RNA sequence: UUGUUGAUUUUGUGGGUGGUGGUGCA
């Protein structure tokens, strides 16, 4: 199609191929929505080619892509209003990631990242997250927002609120965390779980639509790995690190107490203790103003 | 350990004026300023630009250099102590004219515009701001003594006088008092022009100092001594 | 009943003081039912009406007000009413310094795990409380810990030892705001909000670093905000511009089940 | 606001 | 002994007057000035604000007249905005008047050296680093940088080391002229400083630090 | 497409250069 309608052939071909940068993006997201568990390897091959093409189109037609991208964001917002999480699909997770691929994630303000980040903050908080299918969605969401701020390293409160409920969800309450608002009390992990086997932390997206204990544990570890990375990158520089990690530390302490064998809560706790020891918690000084002549 | 004051917002320190005598302040007197005007339009007499004219007047053109006063004013005016509002400047012309310089003024950096301001000042006896709210440069009645603070110490810059440390000097002086320096803007001459007013003359160094350098060197001592930064 | 008590019931009683037992019980209600946690918020309006008319003191009132402030408060729909009652309560002239500091410190503690709309609401609110009560300005800025260029070497050494031995004395579990020792603490949380992702919310957080030249902030301009307003604002951007793309290329976007943009997400 | 080495305006 | 670029061992105070606006224009070649040549520079398309060699003359005057120059512990380097780097012999006594300073600069830029009977003023090949002492610390004057006491700064540095200060004679511009060579930027005073005052501000502390008196 | 001419231009997409430069040397 690009070869048949290059700019040089005739007038208006430039405007057309701009609309195909848009149409390609919808096709890329549409293909992700389609079932692909049968031919994941081939479906991987066809995808990265299409994304590579869309990257070339965006380089020349970033304007038309952004227009389609924002129209999608408006569309998904509208679908969220009426259907809540039922509107969400695997394609949305694909959409926001292609935005990360094709747009400057590390900007104070961007035409597509800012709506994408603020839109992502809503699913992290508004949604109930009462099912394993739903929790798997947030873990992918948490991953994307974290790398949206990989260089910027800006603080997202919805990221903090997310781990607190999910961490408490898999321990259901212990009667010590009343400040955390849970939405499902029936997802508590059984005590008999080993937590010593080598369980892969990767969450397939084709399974996300289809959605037992093993899957819950893998989701928990992936969320915990995101938590540990977030401590190691963002919160450590933030002046309120001690108070940020205190509710998380109490939850992590509960994880160790209930599951002594489970090592991830102990490691993250040990790193936290190291950061708190090194970080110098001094009274804040911000009103020191420059004298005027 | 202490609660902050009611209002921490920095406010501009008061602009010192001759009327106020209580506040501790820095006084620098650029004594013997060579500022003269003559109709050719009136022009500030210069050593280089005008040589035949001053020869006709019979004045030694070696003592015909107003730029020395310009640089001393420039380095003095821009000093941080002026930005802190703790320094106020007087100029005693060789003719006997006393000029009061408001700290708020911003004299031109180039000499040519500086000369234009002197001739306007000397003829009109005062200079008004662009916004027309205060008289930045005003000629005042001699002697200098009445204008100076009621309690104040007077010193001159003397090459032959004993070398002192400006910072140690200002510290050992009292607080309620003020300090006056009488700087000789002349290129070369005897240091007795302020003998009648001063009580003791101090040397800032052994090696010779330029007028601007001595003013700059001296005021740094007050800022370090007074923690003006 | 409690919603309409202050308007349609109390004025029509001959001796409305008899309600104080009912409002005191309503104001002190503590139940495991989530829907029943909002009852003390509503009883406060009718409860306050009884004090104002007859000059009644609920034993140790401001403690219970401090207790009621909780994470559910910023998310319930009745926050505006309960914030309106705050402006009356915290405008009284006899409040102790530790009391307002505890309110500010706990509110700043909550703004960390709060939505941007709640953060946009609290930050102006904390500004007015500090402005109303300047002795709480220590919380934003403690001068003894400043490093001054002129401070002598011994002062530097004392500051270093003082810096090493400092510990945050604010107690989160203590229910007594006059004893939380919040006045001796500092609001690092607001400094944390300075790095908030949203540029506007960060700007409102940057204000504390700026001088408090403004007298007061109108709560009505910041109370009515939500996630939805932000997206509606971006859904209608007046200006459209070419976006800034990524020069860097990732071979694959998600992980497998060369370079992967999203490790831990399978394809 | 004049600052540093800026000169007064020339008309 | 008179300090020179050839000698690198001796500790000294180097002051680099970066962004110096010295340029010669012939209608005979004369140093361009903000006030002397307004219409001509308007034709050239350059704004008259950044056409002020007076600032360099003032900074050179205070620096050369400063004590440390008399004590033989200071050397000045001037980097013209066009890209011309000038070394100043500490022994020189530059003209005190600006008009004669302009006539000296035009002679220097065209003749590339001034000889009166060791070049008093000599144009030398960039970069600055090769001429600077082998072991030396570099700093710039930045208003935004933290305010540091010039005295306390100098003592805490070593003794074999020398110090380079890069001061911008430009009327207005970003303080990144010497970012490529400098390792850290410092603030001298809490209030904004002109280039002349900063040079006067800095040199007095070294006199206190090194007891030049 | 040209001030009557004939593919020299015109429309769109890509796209490099200081270059009838000056001046000092052998």
């Amino acid at each position: 199609i690009i070869k048949a309608y290059q700019p040089k052939l005739a007038e208006g071909n430039k405007e057309k191929l701009g609309k195909f940068t848009a149409v390609l993006l919808r096709h890329i997201i549409f293909l992700s929505n389609q079932n692909y568990l049968k031919n994941v390897q081939s479906f991987k091959r066809t995808q990265n080619a299409l994304i590579s093409i869309l990257k070339s189109l965006s380089e020349k037609y970033n304007r038309e892509l952004s227009e389609e991208c924002r129209d999608y964001i408006n569309e998904m917002q509208a679908r969220y209003k009426k259907n809540h999480f039922d509107a969400l699909s695997n394609g949305d997770l694909v959409f926001f990631s292609i935005i990360g691929i094709l747009f400057s994630t590390s900007d104070q303000y961007h035409l597509v990242i800012t709506p994408a980040l603020i839109l992502m903050s809503q699913f992290l908080e508004q949604i109930k997250f009462n099912s394993l299918k739903r929790i798997a969605f947030g873990a992918v969401l948490v991953r994307i927002v974290s790398q949206y701020q990989r260089i910027s390293k800006r603080y997202i409160p919805e990221v903090v609120y997310f781990f607190q409920k999910i961490l408490l969800t898999f321990i259901v309450k212990p009667l010590d965390f009343e400040n955390i608002r849970l939405d499902s009390y029936e997802l508590g992990l059984p005590l008999d779980v080993d937590f010593t086997k080598k369980r892969s932390t990767i969450i397939p997206l084709h399974t996300l639509s289809t959605m037992p204990v093993d899957q819950c544990v893998s989701v928990l570890l992936n969320v915990m790995e995101s938590l540990d990375a977030t401590i190691s990158t963002v919160w450590k520089s933030l002046p309120a690190f001690n108070e940020i990690i205190l509710p998380i530390q109490q939850l992590l302490s509960a994880y160790t107490s209930k599951y002594s064998d489970f090592e991830k809560p102990r490691n993250i706790l040990n790193k936290v203790e190291k950061l708190t020891k090194f970080t110098e918690h001094i009274p804040l000084a911000l009103q020191n103003h420059k004298p005027v002549s | 350990q202490k609660a902050l004051p009611a209002s921490l917002v920095p406010q501009a320190p008061p602009v010192l004026t001759s009327k106020d005598k209580i506040t501790k302040r820095m006084i620098v007197v650029l004594a013997m300023a060579s500022l003269e005007t003559h109709k050719i339009k009136y022009v500030l007499l210069n050593c280089d630009d005008h040589q035949g004219l001053l020869k006709k007047m019979g004045r030694d053109i070696s003592e015909a250099r107003p730029d020395i006063t310009h640089q001393c004013l420039l380095t003095l005016l821009d000093s941080p102590i002026n930005k802190a509002g703790k320094l106020q400047v007087y100029i005693q012309t060789s003719r006997g004219i006393l000029i009061e310089v408001n700290p708020t003024v911003r004299i031109p950096r180039t000499f040519k515009r500086f000369s234009g301001l002197m001739v306007q000042l000397l003829h009109k006896l005062s200079i008004r701001s662009v916004n027309s709210e205060e008289k930045l440069l005003k000629v005042i009645k001699n002697p200098i003594t009445d204008h100076l603070p009621t309690k104040c110490r007077k010193v001159t810059l003397s090459f032959d006088a004993p070398v002192i440390r400006v910072q140690d000097y200002i510290e050992k002086l009292d607080d309620d008092e003020s300090i006056c320096v009488f700087v000789g803007a002349m290129a070369r001459g005897k240091d007795n022009f302020a003998d009648e007013y001063v009580d003791e003359k101090v040397g800032l160094s052994n090696y010779p100092l330029s007028a601007s350098v001595a003013c700059s060197k001296f005021c740094h001592g007050a800022e370090d001594a007074w923690n003006i930064l | 009943i409690l919603l309409i008590l202050h308007k349609r019931i109390i004025p029509h009683f001959h001796t409305p003081t008899k309600l104080m037992d009912f409002l005191t019980d309503s104001y002190n209600l503590q139940s495991s039912n989530k829907n029943a946690g909002v009852v003390p918020i509503l009883a406060l309006n009718g409860l306050f009406e009884l004090m104002k008319r007859f000059n009644l003191e609920y034993p140790n009132f401001y403690m219970k007000l401090y207790q009621i402030i909780n994470p559910d408060l910023m998310h319930v729909k009745y926050r505006a009413r309960f914030f309106r009652l705050m402006d009356v309560f915290l405008s009284s002239t006899h409040l102790s310094a530790h009391l307002v500091a505890s309110f500010i410190k706990k509110l700043a503690r909550l703004t960390l795990e709060s939505p941007p709309s709640a953060i946009v609401t609290v930050i102006p609110f904390i500004y007015n409380l500090i402005r109303k009560h300047p002795n709480c300005m220590i919380m934003l800025h403690n001068p003894a810990f400043i490093s001054n260029p002129f401070q002598t070497p011994d002062q530097v050494a004392n500051l270093k030892t003082l810096k090493e031995n400092y510990v945050d004395p604010f107690d989160v579990h203590e229910s007594d705001p006059e004893l939380t020792h919040a006045l001796d603490s500092s609001l690092w949380e607001l400094a944390s909000l300075m790095e908030h992702y949203h540029p506007n919310v960060a700007t409102l957080a940057k204000i504390f670093a700026q001088p408090f030249k403004k007298l007061s902030y109108n709560m009505e301009d910041f109370l009515d905000w939500n996630y939805d307003s932000l997206l509606n604002a971006e859904s209608s951007r007046k200006l459209k511009t070419l976006p800034t793309l990524e020069f860097e290329a990732f071979t694959n976007v998600f992980d497998n089940e060369g370079n992967v943009y999203l490790p831990g997400v399978a394809w | 606001r004049f600052k540093g080495d800026d000169d007064i305006p020339y008309k």
